[PDB]
């Protein structure tokens, strides 16, 4: 249902501080499907945002998973951002090492 | 150990953008396989797995068309919910589907399940017995003596416990390698001092099949529950699942947690000490 | 309670409504054909309306058409040993389904063949059984026990007396949704397991001769959690009868504030605080729990927002059921002006206090 | 359709046919939606014989109520115009067309040696009777019977010299065949009637006493005529269609034990049954529908007895051997179905159950305050409490007993009967046969000045 | 030279009170009052008539010279606005003949032609503009959404003599075409004498690509290849024992060849035959005389007010006078209601915040 859509903000494998990796946002638990999700570093937002089709969440509603190759980094000001119906502000999370 | 095959749809209603935006997904136990979506070029239903691409062209069409066919059966029950609820024409509305069987280790039939939303809300379930309904609300009441009236409980018990348990046989037997394989799952200790009073310790595992895993936190044999913060199973995208289970512990107490994981890829009770 | 009820009749399909109502009170301008002059023997529905809050607003009122069939369920077959249908039961039947926030029943009437009358032109009916259940929304606490009402009238039938009664309790959290629960007084059968350790008050009133009759089927729930919350569906069946009703299970109890950090470090004048960690251990429902940030003693009078980060953790499932949160607040630099102001932090919630709970903690 | 619809308006003139089938249902009904194929393939194989027709009782209450129509679907035998009884068989197209077809006339199939060969070639018993004489009181007797047990047996007579000179040395006998398919060499094929005189009452007692035999095939059309008296039904994969060999094995182990053990004077009757047919009647011995090959025994009493045999069914017979020698030598005691007993009492409140409430309830030097309740009741729960309580303020009373068995996963006894839940009962020390159901309040204040102004001693603190 | 048949702009006062008769047909009508509204651009040009009565229904008309629009081209424009955010009321106009009484005029007055905006909720938001014809009122078949914003709308409607209509909203074009295609004032037929051949399938070819198996013919009862006897049976007294049989897994329902459902022409349909009553009439737009502008309808929230009513014979004069009405004016208006907007959201923030401080004062008590 019209649930605030869940935010997570990792990587596909560790956080590899210094070297290659992919931030990636699993946000489920959404109604509807639409959700504008965007990926930050350091105050601006990341190049790449692709993110994997919708799906039926766990919750019973829209799922969608964004990622983005990326040197992973604490240090890096990376983040997720999110609009739409359920989530008013662009709730935006700070991306640490996995979720 | 039980498969079981499931199959979810939704479609959001787009008024005055054209048809409603029909997404269609079909997987098994927890690996995607198939996938329709309405917006696309193809039109078609498109193979999300590796060993479902070896099926023939009389596949593809025959999912093709059932999916079609849903699609506009979906479509109509937007506008037909959208006037028994009274609603206006320019909001849009969501409705959701989920129909999949189980079946056990001998591939006999176990159960069959069939949901249907409306806006995120239960709005028609099917009864355990494969044969009466269960509405939700005054509207969902007109559907289920619509459905009794036409023995449409009779046509998807013979679907669920019948053609469905076929095709989760099949599937299985064609992708065996990825569908009943069991691989252990990376685990690695995280540590993290959140101040000079307790710290974070987290306990990932990374790579895995399948992804339905259980880990829980201890202490000293007490459950750590509910001060455990522990994230379902997500896909990594390369067919595997990850898993991590974090707890604060006291400023050198962190040796007492233990971390027990259960599941498929796990045919033992893991349990890590730090 | 409300003279005229404005139904919807449906067929249902809910494809559609029509203007639809329900008597009796003096409203003229009604649907005639639509229009259905109440007339219960029990005096459940009679009740429930002559006792609902004055000012309210109209519950929701939808008709249907009602078809006398026996239960699916094979648990509920010992209600219908015979394999043939009642002669009584012959006629059209109407099914009204009225909800609201202050109870929700359901009844099965039985109109006329016409709606010709001396006076006005209404079509009259006879209402049969009556489901109907006081709290609509089960608001039970985290850890306690849940008391869902649930109170029925039916009438005696041509030729028993007794009537077998049909005790259903089911719900749905996600999620599933068993049989929660499911008896039959008055007729030794087998029975499904109940789930949860529930029980239910099912039981006849009183044992009179000819009718009607009026019985109870309550629900007990020990120990309600949160994965028990969500929509109960209470049914109950009769010979080639059925009353269904729905309910709004919602958990809830007291939201534990913890202090985490509260007493701010001292903190020489313009420097920033040490970001205290606004608790909330054992908590419910996660609607309308929020965590706001006063600086009491400053520039307001009550509290005025205060500055500084702000960030709230993902909602934790512990072992207890009851979800905790936890909301990341960073003060700003605390001076002069701070030194004896209280920082405190309100915590709102249904359970919580309407000025929520707020932890103030003296600055330095 | 192909059935005749028949309305108010109509139904007392086209209705005057000879052998009319009348099914008054409505359109709402399971049963009558589940049977309208079998009703319209049955009017379609019946064109001629015998014709069949609906009525609307939604739409004709008139007819429906002259007919005293309270059931959906109710089938109706109409004769001449009037009423011949209800129909009283399956709902079923074959059912109905060879109970039309048998009772569509006469009441004895006269034979004129083919005819007898294929009327003595049917699934079912068939009573022959040879008669040489046309103006013979053994015609008319025999006739008689057949008209008055027509609903039940298959009638047949010839007057053929070569029947009736191979069947009998007077030119007048009754001979009864039973079904070919059954016959196996632990009893005769055919029962002649030695009686000295021919009436209707021997006859039909004679047929009642020798259609079945050792144990005939329990099917639905004459279930009504096997079962009544002590009666051992062998539930198995009874079906001679797709399956005789297995059957006629079986049953020649079942026929064989049961020849030796009626050959000593044991009165016992013995009947082979399918275990999907009477699936629904195996839930009362406690048997489940397996699904196998191996055969449930169970003995059900005139009364209401029931003995089901724990052995497994042997295939040399000794299983069943020893269970009927066990029920006939008195082995079964108290008879209680009910689950297996606990490991032991839990406390305060005994558990009681039907393995062993003659142990504990049955006490005649204690009163027992027995308290049937189920699983699912609520009031049962609220009472738990108060119930232990109870039980344990009295522990030290050494004639009051408070126990509580679950009438739901127990058979009660006959002397108690559970209405409602729960059912509280009062029996005493000298009153067994004849307990009190307790009617007071279900508070601990109500039990104790119950027990303290009933029982024979003083509840104890 | 532009024929203005009709100017109505509100800019004398209340001298627009000696133009306009109200009905008498009922004794409880709305009343309405000539002002410019709480926001507007000009407050002395966007004075106008705005209702004053919640839920009641207003029917002010008013009469002009007669006139027929035969041979020529019909120009009706008018603005609305719904400051007051109605939920459910119209805003049209008709236009009455001259044998029309002002003194009793109603919703059911025999008009000429009808359009403008109506609401009436979420369902009910049209441009209305219906026409007289066989004394029948025949409603347009396109829809035609109706702005139900605050600010002030522009809607004017042409109807030329080629049997052409078009229908503008704020000086902008939103419809158009005839009036014998968009209305239904009269084409085609099937031939009833066509029936469909039973050759036309609509089937199910045999055998798509198989050949005779033959062995496809199997038995119905087959004996079970591990079917043990028991050994404590003696066919030399029984005669034999008892291979029982089950049903063969390749038994299927005769030899059918997978009649699959096709090979199919389509779903045949009755050819088209012409028509005999095809009926759209050269003089369908032209009027008898048209010599009242009444104003009648039901509003439940009372607010709007309409202005810069039009009725000329030229599109060119239609939409230079709209240009220099209500587009002078909307500019205007839309920063008065900004404006008055920020206010209100600054007012609505400063009540939010002494709520919360009387709040924490009582829960610190
Ligand atoms: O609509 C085409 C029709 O318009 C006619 O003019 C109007 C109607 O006669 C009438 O308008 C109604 C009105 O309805 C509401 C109320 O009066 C009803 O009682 C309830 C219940 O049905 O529904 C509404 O609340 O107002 C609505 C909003 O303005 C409107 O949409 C609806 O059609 O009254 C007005 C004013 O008297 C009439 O102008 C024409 O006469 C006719 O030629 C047209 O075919
Ligand atoms: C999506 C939808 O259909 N909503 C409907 C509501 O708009 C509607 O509200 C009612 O609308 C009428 C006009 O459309 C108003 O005249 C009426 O005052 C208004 N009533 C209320 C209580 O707001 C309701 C009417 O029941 O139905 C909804 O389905």
């Amino acid at each position: 249902i019209q649930r605030t859509p869940k935010i997570q903000v990792y990587s596909r494998h560790p956080a590899e501080n210094g070297k290659s990796n992919f931030l990636n946002c699993y946000v489920s638990g959404f109604h509807p499907s639409d959700i504008e999700v965007d990926l930050l570093k350091n105050g601006e937002r990341i190049e790449k945002v692709e993110h994997s089709d919708l799906s039926f969440s766990k919750d019973w509603s829209f799922y969608l998973l964004y990622y983005t190759e990326f040197t992973p980094t604490e240090k890096d000001e990376y983040a997720c951002r999110v609009n739409h119906v359920t989530l008013s502000q662009p709730k935006i999370v700070k991306w640490d090492r996995d979720m | 150990g039980s498969h079981s095959m499931r199959y979810f749809f939704t479609s959001v209603s787009r008024p005055g953008r054209g048809e409603p935006r029909f997404i269609a997904v079909g997987y098994v136990d927890d690996t995607q396989f198939v996938r329709f979506d309405s917006d696309a070029a193809s039109q078609r239903m498109e193979p999300r797995a590796p060993w479902i691409e070896q099926e023939g062209p009389e596949y593809w069409d025959q999912e093709t068309r059932n999916v079609k066919a849903q699609s506009q059966t979906d479509r109509v029950d937007l506008g037909t919910l959208r006037g028994y609820y009274n609603q206006s024409e320019a909001g849009s509305h969501t409705i959701q589907i989920m129909y999949g069987c189980d079946v056990g280790s001998d591939g006999r039939f176990l159960r069959g399940y069939r949901q249907d939303a409306y806006d995120g809300k239960d709005y028609i379930a099917l009864n355990e017995d494969l044969r009466s309904w269960t509405a939700a609300d005054m509207a969902a009441q007109i559907t289920k003596r619509k459905w009794e009236a036409a023995h449409e409980a009779e046509q998807l018990r013979a679907y669920l416990d019948g053609t469905c348990v076929e095709w989760l046989r099949r599937y299985l037997e064609n992708g065996k390698e990825t569908l009943q394989r069991t691989d252990p799952p990376k685990t690695h200790m995280t540590h993290h001092p959140i101040s000079d009073h307790e710290a974070t310790l987290r306990c990932w595992a990374l790579g895995f099949y399948p992804a339905e895993i259980t880990l829980t936190w201890q202490r000293d044999g007490e459950d750590q529950t509910q001060d455990t913060e522990l994230v379902e199973t997500r896909p990594a995208g390369d067919g595997t699942f990850q898993k991590w289970a974090a707890v604060v512990v006291p400023s050198g107490e962190e040796q007492r947690y233990t971390c027990h994981v259960q599941h498929e890829g796990l045919p033992k009770p893991l349990t890590l000490r730090w | 309670g409300p003279a005229v009820i404005e139904c919807w009749f449906v067929e249902d399909a809910g494809l559609a409504k029509r203007p639809g109502a329900l008597l009796p009170p003096p409203r003229p301008d009604l649907d005639p054909e639509l229009y259905l002059s109440v007339h219960d023997p029990a005096g459940a529905l009679q009740a429930a309306f002559r006792r609902y809050p004055r000012g309210a607003p109209a519950p929701h009122c939808e008709m249907s058409r009602f078809v006398p069939l026996p239960a699916s369920a094979k648990w509920a077959s010992g209600l219908t040993p015979a394999q043939n249908c009642p002669r009584a039961l012959d006629g059209a039947w109407l099914m009204v389904s009225i909800s609201s926030p202050v109870l929700s029943l359901s009844s099965l009437l039985r109109p006329q063949p016409e709606p010709q009358q001396e006076p006005v032109l209404i079509t009259m009916a006879t209402v049969v059984l009556t489901v109907l259940t006081h709290t609509p929304a089960p608001r039970v606490r985290l850890g306690q026990d849940a008391l869902l009402d649930l109170s029925f009238a039916y009438m005696p039938p041509t030729s028993p007396g007794p009537p077998p009664f049909g005790l259903e309790w089911r719900r749905q959290h996600l999620g599933k949704g068993h049989l929660l629960l499911a008896a039959t007084p008055g007729l030794n059968g087998q029975m499904p397991a109940a789930q949860e350790g529930a029980v239910a008050f099912a039981a006849w009133d009183d044992d009179e001769p000819w009718g009607p009759w009026t019985g109870n089927g309550t629900f007990w729930l020990p120990r309600v959690q949160p994965f028990q919350e969500g929509t109960y569906l209470a049914t109950i069946h009769l010979p080639y009868l059925q009353g269904q009703v729905t309910l709004e299970l919602a958990v809830y109890k007291p939201p534990k504030v913890s202090l985490m950090p509260a007493t701010l470090a001292r903190a020489a004048p313009g420097e920033a605080p040490p970001e205290l960690l606004c608790l909330v251990s054992h908590f419910y429902p996660s609607g309308g729990l929020e965590v706001e940030w006063e600086l009491r003693g400053g520039p307001g009078g009550r509290s005025q927002k205060a500055e500084g980060q702000r960030w709230l953790s993902a909602l934790r499932h512990h072992s207890d059921g009851s979800v905790s949160l936890s909301g990341h607040l960073q003060p700003p630099p605390v001076t002069t002006e701070q030194h004896g102001a209280r920082y405190a932090c309100r915590i709102h919630h249904p359970s919580l206090p309407a000025s929520g709970r707020s932890a103030e903690v003296t600055l330095e | 359709s192909d059935v005749l619809e028949l309305t108010d308006d109509n139904f007392e003139s086209r209705i005057s046919d000879g052998l009319m089938l009348v099914e008054f249902f409505a359109p709402w009904c399971g049963h009558c939606k589940r049977l309208a194929p079998e009703y319209e393939a049955a009017a379609t194989r019946l064109k001629g014989i015998v014709p069949l027709a609906k009525v609307d009782c939604t739409a004709n209450t008139n007819t429906c109520n002259k007919y005293g129509v309270s059931g959906y679907p109710t089938l109706k035998i109409f004769r001449d115009g009037e009423e011949a009884g209800a129909y009283d068989g399956p709902r079923t197209a074959d059912g109905i067309v060879s109970h039309l077809k048998k009772q569509a006339g006469p009441a004895s199939v006269p034979l004129r040696e083919e005819e007898f060969k294929k009327f003595i070639s049917d699934k079912d018993a068939s009573i022959v009777g040879f008669f040489d004489d046309s103006f013979s009181e053994a015609h008319s007797e025999f006739l008689k019977a057949a008209s008055n047990l027509r609903d039940n047996y298959r009638f047949a007579h010839t007057n053929v010299e070569s029947l009736v000179n191979e069947y009998d040395d007077n030119g007048e006998g009754i001979i009864l065949f039973r079904p070919s398919h059954l016959t196996n060499k632990f009893e005769d094929k055919t029962v002649a009637y030695t009686e000295q005189k021919m009436t209707s009452g021997k006859i039909k007692k004679f047929i009642q006493e020798n259609i079945f035999g050792i144990c005939p095939h329990m099917t639905e059309d004459n279930k009504d005529l096997i079962q009544g008296k002590d009666l051992l039904i062998a539930y198995y994969d009874v079906d001679y269609e797709k399956n005789a060999k297995g059957s006629n094995y079986w049953r020649n182990r079942v026929m064989m034990v049961a020849k030796k053990f009626l050959d000593a004077g044991h009165k016992l009757n013995f009947a082979v049954a399918s275990r999907k047919t009477f699936s629904h009647e195996l839930s009362d011995f406690g048997l489940e529908s397996t699904a196998g090959e191996i055969p449930v025994v169970a003995i059900r009493t005139a009364k209401g007895e029931k003995f089901v045999m724990q052995e497994e069914f042997s295939r040399d017979g000794k299983a069943l051997e020893r269970f009927l020698q066990d029920y006939f030598d008195g082995n079964l005691k108290r008879y209680l179905k009910s689950e297996p007993i606990p490991e032991s009492n839990d406390g305060p409140v005994k558990v009681v159950v039907a393995e062993n409430f003659d142990e504990i309830v049955n006490n005649e030097n204690k009163d027992v305050l027995i308290e049937f309740y189920a699983p699912w009741c609520g009031h049962c729960k609220n009472l738990e409490p108060k119930y232990k309580e109870l039980g344990e303020k009295l522990s030290k009373d050494p004639n009051i007993v408070i126990a509580k068995m679950d009438a739901t996963a127990n058979d009660v006894p006959s002397p108690y009967e559970v209405r409602g839940f729960p059912t509280i009962y009062f029996s005493p020390a000298n009153k067994k046969l004849n307990p009190k159901k307790y009617e007071g309040g279900r508070e601990l204040s109500d039990f104790i000045s119950y027990l303290q102004r009933e029982a024979t001693n003083p509840p104890v603190i | 030279e532009p024929a203005v048949y009709f100017k109505e702009q509100f800019l004398d006062g209340d001298g627009w009170t000696s133009r306009w008769i109200e009905s008498k047909h009922k004794s409880d009508f709305g009343k309405f009052v000539l002002s410019s509204g709480k926001f507007y651009g000009d407050e002395e040009k966007d004075k106008g008539l705005q209702t004053s009565q919640d839920a009641r229904f207003y029917a002010l008309s008013a009469s002009f010279e007669p006139f027929s629009n035969k041979g020529q081209t019909l120009v009706v424009q008018f603005t609305v606005k719904h400051e007051q955010n109605i939920d459910c009321g119209g805003g049209y106009v008709k236009l009455f003949p001259n044998s029309l009484d002002q003194t009793d005029m109603h919703g059911d007055s025999e008009y000429n032609i009808m359009f403008g905006p109506d609401i009436c909720g979420p369902g009910t938001k049209k441009v209305h503009v219906i026409f007289n014809y066989k004394g029948k009122n025949v409603l347009i078949n396109k829809d035609i959404r109706s702005k139900d914003d605050e600010f002030t709308h522009l809607y004017t409607l042409i109807v030329r003599p080629d049997n052409t209509y078009e229908v503008k909203i704020d000086n902008s074009q939103v419809e158009s075409g005839s009036l014998e295609d968009d209305w239904d004032f009269l084409k085609k037929i099937k031939d009833p004498d066509a029936s469909k051949p039973e050759d036309w399938d609509e089937a199910k070819i045999d055998d798509p690509t198989d050949s005779k198996p033959e062995d496809w013919d199997k038995p119905e009862h087959i004996p079970d290849p591990d079917a043990k006897k028991p050994e404590d049976w003696d066919e030399e007294m029984d005669g034999e024992w008892e291979p029982p049989v089950i049903q063969n897994p390749e038994y299927k329902g005769e030899w059918k060849p997978r009649q699959i459902d096709n090979d199919y022409k389509g779903t045949w349909i009755h050819p088209e035959i012409d028509n005999p009553e095809y009926s759209p009439d050269p003089s369908i737009y032209a009027y008898d005389n048209f010599g009242v502008l009444g104003l009648d309808l039901w509003q439940v929230k009372s607010g709007t007010i309409f202005d810069n009513f039009l009725i000329t014979n030229d599109e060119a004069y239609a939409e230079e006078f709209g240009n220099e009405t209500w587009g002078v004016t909307k500019a205007a208006e839309k920063q008065m209601k900004d404006k008055q907007d920020e206010e209100q959201r600054l007012k609505e923030e400063e009540e939010d915040k002494k709520r919360k401080e009387e709040e924490e004062a009582e829960d610190k008590e």
